């Protein structure tokens, strides 16, 4: 509920991120779309996927009680007996860094159109084993021109914050950071905690993304683009369909609050910027945007697809 | 297997977040981020 706008946020960038690559997808193919949902938690991305006309999708998570959740979710979808059509599915539980998924899927020639990998790459990078496994597994079976798209923390923005801290943590009343050492970042391994009040509180591994770049290469595949969450909202909201989406999905805060209603930051300055920007020629009001705590907290993703060779 | 590319990327990235690592030190420049507004949000 303090988190109510961030989590929106979130989903409203997985939804044009998505949107952008099945377009592509579909200006190419001309046919059923097939989808890898890697790290897929408990159905988070079902309903965008269901919006994107997909024929078959496969779910897959190293945690078995949120991919049967997540299989769940999808029956109740489906069972709901309406006009739209919805993807054939399947749900595989494994450790996408340790066990190679070709040997688990029903159809043991399975190609993907898009792995789409959302907060889950930087779990890998425990070793490089792992980040191999897990490359391997989202992207050795794409369809040529298909794409390796998803969501992970910014290795830039992490390390310019915590050798900016006066220790080896750094957050706010939303999220925080804690490394063991500042100063030495192994390509591989090099842990953080990070606890995310109302989402995570889960240890994770440094990326560093020319290094990811790097690794991607070895099963042909090509950087499409990468960018930090700022940069990509700066774009896809150019566009008026995703800018209706952002305020139907809520993923925005509106201000100044009404007097009846309150902002979800109690925080003292946490909306000085709004309060700044209509101190400048009148402003149409109201205003949409997110509490200064939440944005550190998001801002410190970045978005990145790849686009597997011919 | 792994015995080649670990070493072989801690040579190519050696530079990681230093002084030397140009795009590290492009992102330093960069100024911290105001949050999204958008008007007229009804
Ligand atoms: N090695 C691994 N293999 C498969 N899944 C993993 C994994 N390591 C972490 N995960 C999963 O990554 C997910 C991070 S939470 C994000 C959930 C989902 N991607 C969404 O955006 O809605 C968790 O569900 C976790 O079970």
């Amino acid at each position: 509920s303090r988190i109510f706008y961030l989590r929106n946020f979130n989903n409203w960038m997985k939804s044009v991120l998505i949107g952008e690559f099945l377009e592509k997808v579909r200006q190419k193919k001309k046919r059923d779309i097939t989808v890898l949902d890697l790290g897929c938690g408990k159905g988070g991305d079902l309903l965008k996927w269901k919006k994107g006309r997909i024929n078959k999708l496969v779910c897959t998570d190293i945690a078995d009680v949120s991919v049967k959740q997540c299989q769940q979710r999808y029956e109740d979808m489906k069972n709901r007996r309406d006009s739209e059509y919805i993807f054939s599915a399947e749900f595989i539980t494994a450790d996408s860094s340790k066990e190679l998924l070709i040997d688990k899927f029903r159809d043991p020639q399975m190609c993907f159109d898009i792995c789409s990998c959302q907060f889950v790459c930087h779990y890998s990078f425990e070793s490089y084993e792992q980040a191999d496994m897990m490359l391997r597994n989202a992207c050795e079976r794409l369809s040529p021109g298909g794409y390796f798209i998803g969501t992970t923390p910014n290795s830039f923005e992490l390390i310019r914050r915590l050798e900016a801290s006066e220790t080896e943590s750094f957050g706010n009343e939303i999220y925080t950071v804690k490394f063991q050492k500042k100063g030495d970042y192994p390509l591989f391994g090099c842990k953080y905690d990070f606890n995310l009040e109302g989402v995570v509180d889960v240890p994770e591994f440094l990326v560093y993304f020319p290094l990811l770049n790097e690794m991607a290469k070895k099963y042909n595949m090509k950087l499409v683009y990468k960018k930090t969450f700022l940069e990509f909202y700066e774009e896809k909201i150019k566009n008026n369909e995703n800018k209706m989406l952002l305020k139907r999905m809520q993923a925005l805060e509106p201000y100044p609050a009404n007097e009846s209603s309150k902002l979800v930051s109690e925080k003292v300055d946490d909306y000085e910027h709004a309060a700044k920007y209509m101190k400048n020629s009148q402003v149409r009001l109201p205003l949409g945007t997110l509490s200064k705590s939440e944005w550190e907290a998001t801002s410190i993703y970045l978005v990145f697809a790849f686009e597997k060779q011919q | 297997d792994t015995a080649e590319a670990v070493p072989k990327f801690e040579e190519m990235f050696a530079s990681r977040f230093t002084e030397n690592d140009k795009e590290y030190q492009e992102y330093l420049k960069r100024p911290p981020e105001s949050p999204p507004i958008v008007e007229e949000w009804n």
